[PDB]
RNA sequence: AGGACCGAACCGACUAAUGUUGAAAAAUUAGCGGAUGACUUGUGGCUGGGGGUGAAAGGCCAAUCAAACCGGGAGAUAGCU
RNA sequence: ACACAGGUGGUCAGGUAGAGAAUACCAAGGCGCUUGAGAGAACUCGGGUGAAGGAACUAGGCAAAAUGGUGCCGUAACUUC
RNA sequence: AAUUCCUUGUCGGGUAAGUUCCGACCUGCACGAAUGGCGUAAUGAUGGCCAGGCUGUCUCCACCCGAGACUCAGUGAAAU
RNA sequence: CGAUGUCGGCUCAUCACAUCCUGGGGCUGAAGUAGGUCCCAAGGGUAUGGCUGUUCGCCAUUUAAAGUGGUACGCGAGCUGGGUUUAGAACGUCGUGAGACAGUUCGGUCCCUAUCUGCCGUGGGCGCUGGAGAACUGAGGGGGGCUGCUCCUAGUACGAGAGGACCGGAGUGGACGCAUCACUGGUGUUCGGGUUGUCAUGCCAAUGGCACUGCCCGGUAGCUAAAUGCGGAAGAGAUAAGUGCUGAAAGCAUCUAAGCACGAAACUUGCCCCGAGAUGAGUUCUCCCUGACCCUUUAAGGGUCCUGAAGGAACGUUGAAGACGACGACGUUGAUAGGCCGGGUGUGUAAGCGCAGCGAUGCGUUGAGCUAACCGGUACUAAUGAACCGUGAGGCUUAACCU
């Protein structure tokens, strides 16, 4: 459940460290994003070497929400914090090179697969 | 004596 | 085809051989025994009406009495029809179990809907509510202006308002069938059914495909 | 749930060991990996427990990576398969979402050990 | 909105009701009739039927506890040493209700409650 | 808001259609003593049933 | 030492909600300011109506104020309703 | 104008904790406020808790929420020091 | 600008985006020197702007505890 | 003018169509993708933010789209009160001055318990022609009607390239809607525990009150959304613009005058819900009543004794039904509620006693003790034998069967 506004931490390199959502794309009125869905980013922290510079606007994706993901079964899986990769604005595709922490199976996209071939989990 | 609606102006003013 | 009057016990889930939860409302269906069939001559149209339950002697009132003794007899709960095509069934309290769904996929439900007596809109009618505060006087949950000013000069006929909500009838369609089980009496529908644990619940086959 | 009931107990499994929150469990889950249908392991301390027949289930926290991360297996789920406790907890508290706002060296529970 | 709860307010708090309720199962055990209304004696019973089936088995513990409800020393002792032998064999429903009906100052609904072997 | 013509004597006792009491009929004997009295009510000696509960 | 500081009594009246045929013709609740001073308070005194008093708002002078109240001229006058 | 949640000067002042005439629980003493009894709807008033988010609300963070003690360490621009 | 109509002037800053705000320019419609000019530490229930914390203010409202609202008994108003 | 409250927001709307999106078309300077324009179409859908009082507008970022209008520039006896607009104050400006400005600037109380109409709900009465219990028929009314993206068709048609389809499939979404608590969770002042201050139960030990539930950690049922199921359709009829077939008037041509075929989210249906006060009061099944007698102005006439049914209501215990009525379950031939038994769930190892320890405390007995609304059971308590209402064969006419 992220949501306009919403501070995010990034799971990549990059070197965004905090960045705030501006928009949740994909629908008209769709209020929350989460699980792996895509949001517009506003880039609030940025590292000073990087590829990204505070102030940039991007896209990214959910890659851990506090909320988790349930899928089948019934299970849960619950992160403490929120974290996303970001992506290139025309491309999407990580505009990073390394993921850290866990990621989750739900994310098994064919654009997303550069992030789980990377990323040390689940 | 009177109510305070009529005598307080805000209300009772109200198109000039 | 005709459906069945069952009730619902309600709720748990089935696990699969690789791993899903299928949440499924209970719904015990005893044999429903035909009262009586009706058709174009002893006017109207074709239909059937059953019965299921069981019920105290000293609560059937002698016309409910007369009534089930034409055919096998055994007052239950009530009296339910369910109108027929060109399908067929002698009186004589013929029986119907759940066999009737066991090749069915599909199974509409309808049930009485909990009862919220009142809610007032935001609950009944989903109405925003207004500023919590910011100035807001006796007027937070209350449904604001009902009407335009003098050229209506009334208020229009079906107005969202508050009142009664739920205890009515209510139906959910679809729903797959994911278990049928005669001399246990169970039919497993997946997922949530209208009305209250314990109530009646009325199933047939899905009128949409 | 006299009908119900019947229909539940038919499903749980019998071999789950006992574990008690505070216990550091392993559950190995199956997990079909991309092609290949695996086992998967999940290592970490109970922090909740269930207890409703069927519907039981259990919360585990594992602190992976730099910060945590929470499962709740149903327990009687398929996907479960193992499940062995490899250590033995020391809490007196039913449930310890307190532990979530510890961190590491802050968050050790001492071993039961009788 | 009420959906399958139990317990009535009486239009109290739920530490005023505690303490009447307290109250009001001693001036029970105690004098072993009562009349209250119909509702207050109604409830009653949920409190002080208990107590007495506590009483049924003597021991330290089962005394304290009946010390911690109702909170004096003479009641936990009249059930153990009277009403508790005296329904040892008792399954249940300790009381009964007999209602009177209509209270003048109020025109309140009323009722005796009783210790269903009072006798005396 | 406040009405705008003095509604009728006629619409008044309208209002009151409803407003009649009924009466108990419901009136029964107790099996040992005479005693009228309330169904599932005490009598005025304290009779109810036959039996004799309430000295009062 | 202090028109010094934090803060009850005491003196004030910045915000809000409630109340608006009130519990109250101006208050209640939660917060708020001052609190050894140009402070605050009991009793009693003096100032009178184009006059008083006014750290000044046309404020206050007995729930009345760009001229108090009571009686009088008096049935003012009213090309208006 | 009321058996009115207001106004009314002086005097006395116990225990436990506390800096305290704050505050909480008590003593001496004094009270339960002159309609009650049931119900456990909408709505209104006054409170409590809330997944994920955290000012996106709005004229405005209005209101709520938060801060909150004592000792020690430590504390920027600027400064009439 | 408590003074600027034209005006959301223009440039710089802050924001993803700023008719407000901070810094400038000077074209001051219509500042200006005790009906004082320009500054100013400290003070302010003073006006405007920003940020951290905080949160039911909001997304979007859920449940709960109490006082009314509802039912019975007694008393018994109001404006129009 | 013996008062017709006013910009903007909020809440709630409602119509029009000069249609923003979705649908169907003609023309195109229509290759394709995609546009333009006109025609038909009002079923549904139709953005969050920055700034400002704004509406608006600009800007950011979305979206299939961010439609134009009417409705006292809809909506203050619904809310707000930022703007204009009360008494205070200042600037610039005008004025000798009091003062003044569509100049600006900081500060200020929006009352009304709903009689009527209307509207959302919910009962009472009578009717519907003997009374009664059910199940129905469905005139009629309301609800619903949105849409993205990916994959296949197919890198095919088309195109020098770049690019890239119709039509037809398959998944999976957004916003919206109905339902439900199995999962995931919120609440859980009626469950358990921890803990501060203090008072009390004589004291130790153990407990209770008060302090917002004193503060707080968990949490059963219920209620619930963020939770998880389901929905919009397919089909059919008749059409809009439009395209046709055949075809004369008019030897030809021509969609039309006769005749025939296509044709859209609009229309009538299909789906869901209400519904015989449908006074045009309908249908079907079942149950109940088979006594005497008098008076007159002698007739759908009035009355007396007997009789009191089917059923209903009342009362009682009551419910996931409920404001009150209402609706459902049950009343001893009984599980209706409480209690009680067993279980579960929650909490998390009670008290007592022992051991260790100087003690705080730890351990053993002990996963103990306690445990609401849950589950399965159980007549211990409370649901009485009765009374009450309701009757005693049900109008005239004509027709058809039979006597
Ligand atoms: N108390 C009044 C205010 C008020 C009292 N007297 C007045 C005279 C005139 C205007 C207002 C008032 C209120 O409800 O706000
Ligand atoms: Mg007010
Ligand atoms: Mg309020
Ligand atoms: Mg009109
Ligand atoms: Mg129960
Ligand atoms: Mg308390
Ligand atoms: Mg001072
Ligand atoms: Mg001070
Ligand atoms: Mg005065
Ligand atoms: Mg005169
Ligand atoms: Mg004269
Ligand atoms: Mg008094
Ligand atoms: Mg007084
Ligand atoms: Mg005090
Ligand atoms: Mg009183
Ligand atoms: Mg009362
Ligand atoms: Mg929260
Ligand atoms: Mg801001
Ligand atoms: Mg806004
Ligand atoms: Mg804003
Ligand atoms: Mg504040
Ligand atoms: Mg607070
Ligand atoms: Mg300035
Ligand atoms: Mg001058
Ligand atoms: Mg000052
Ligand atoms: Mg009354
Ligand atoms: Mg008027
Ligand atoms: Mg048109
Ligand atoms: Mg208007
Ligand atoms: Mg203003
Ligand atoms: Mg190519
Ligand atoms: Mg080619
Ligand atoms: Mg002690």
């Amino acid at each position: 459940m992220i949501q306009e506004q919403t501070m995010l931490n990034v799971a990549d390199n990059s070197g965004a460290r905090r960045v705030m959502c501006i928009k949740v794309l994909g629908g008209s009125h769709r209020r929350y994003a989460g699980v792996g869905d895509i949001i517009k980013i506003t880039i609030k922290e940025a590292i000073p070497r990087g590829k990204v510079k505070k102030g940039d606007v991007l896209k990214a994706v959910v890659v851990r929400t506090k909320k988790g993901v349930r899928r089948p079964d019934g299970s849960v899986i619950r992160f403490d914090g929120n974290a996303c990769v970001l992506l290139n604005n025309n491309s999407e595709q990580p505009i990073g090179t390394r993921i850290f922490g866990p990621v989750t199976r739900e994310l098994r996209s064919e654009k997303f697969m550069k992030i789980i071939s990377l990323a040390p989990e689940v | 004596t009177s109510k305070w609606f009529n005598i307080d102006n805000k209300i009772v003013d109200h198109r000039p | 085809m005709i459906g069945l009057v069952g009730k619902k016990v309600g709720m748990t889930r089935i696990f699969t051989e690789d791993g899903v939860s299928i949440p499924v409302t209970v719904i015990e269906v005893e044999a429903n025994r035909v009262t009586q069939v009706k058709d174009l001559a002893n006017d109207g149209y074709r239909a059937i009406q059953v019965t299921t339950g069981a019920k105290k002697a000293n609560r059937v009132t002698k016309p409910e009495a007369g009534h089930f003794a034409k055919a096998g007899v055994e007052a239950g709960r009530g009296l339910w029809e369910f109108r027929l095509a060109e399908g067929e069934e002698f009186t004589v309290g013929q029986s119907i179990s759940v066999e009737l769904f066991a090749d069915v996929k599909k199974v509409d439900v309808t049930g009485t809907s909990k009862g919220k007596g009142f809610a007032g809109t935001v609950k009944r009618w989903n109405f925003r509510t207004q500023d919590a505060t910011h100035g807001n006087s006796l007027s937070h949950r209350v449904p604001g202006s009902i009407g335009q000013n003098q050229t209506p000069g009334k208020v229009f006929k079906g107005k969202k308002m508050a009142g009664q909500m739920g205890n009515e009838r209510v139906t959910v369609q679809s729903l797959d069938v994911v278990r049928v089980d005669a001399e246990r009496n169970l039919l497993l529908v997946k997922g949530a059914v209208p009305g209250a644990t314990g109530s009646d619940l009325i199933v047939k086959p899905a009128v949409k495909a | 749930s006299n009908i119900i009931k019947q229909l539940e107990q038919e499903q749980m499994k019998q071999d789950v060991p006992s574990f008690r929150p505070g216990d550091t469990v392993e559950v190995k889950v199956w997990v079909v990996e991309g092609s290949k249908k695996r086992l998967q392991a999940f290592e970490g301390v109970v922090i909740a427990i269930r207890n409703r027949g069927l519907h039981s289930a259990f919360t585990v926290r594992k602190i992976s990576n730099g910060e945590g991360v929470e499962r709740v297996f149903q327990t009687h789920s398929p996907v479960v398969d193992s499940i062995s406790v490899k250590r033995r907890g020391a809490v007196r508290k039913a449930k310890l979402y307190y532990l979530r706002e510890r961190t590491g060296k802050a968050a050790r529970i001492k071993e039961r050990l009788n | 909105m009420r959906h399958r709860k139990s317990g009535r307010q009486l239009n109290r708090n739920s530490s005023h009701r505690q303490a009447m309720f307290r109250n009001m199962a001693g001036s029970l055990v105690r004098h072993e009739i009562i009349k209250t209304t119909l509702p207050k004696a109604k409830e009653l019973r949920r409190v002080v039927e208990p107590l007495i089936t506590l009483a049924k088995t003597d021991s330290v513990a089962n005394r304290r506890l009946a010390f911690a409800r109702t909170r004096d020393n003479e009641i936990v002792a009249k059930l153990f040493n009277e009403l508790g032998p005296r329904f040892a064999s008792r399954a249940g429903g300790y009381t009964r209700i007999l209602k009177c009906g209509f209270r003048a100052g109020d025109n309140a609904p009323m009722a005796y409650i009783e210790l269903v072997d009072r006798s005396e | 808001a406040v009405q705008q013509n003095k509604p009728t004597r006629s619409k008044r006792g309208m209002r009151r259609s409803h407003d009649a009491l009924t009466a108990v009929t419901s009136l029964s004997v107790d099996k040992t003593s005479g005693e009228k009295h309330l169904r599932h009510h005490i009598t005025a000696d304290g009779y109810y049933r036959g039996r004799k509960v309430i000295a009062k």
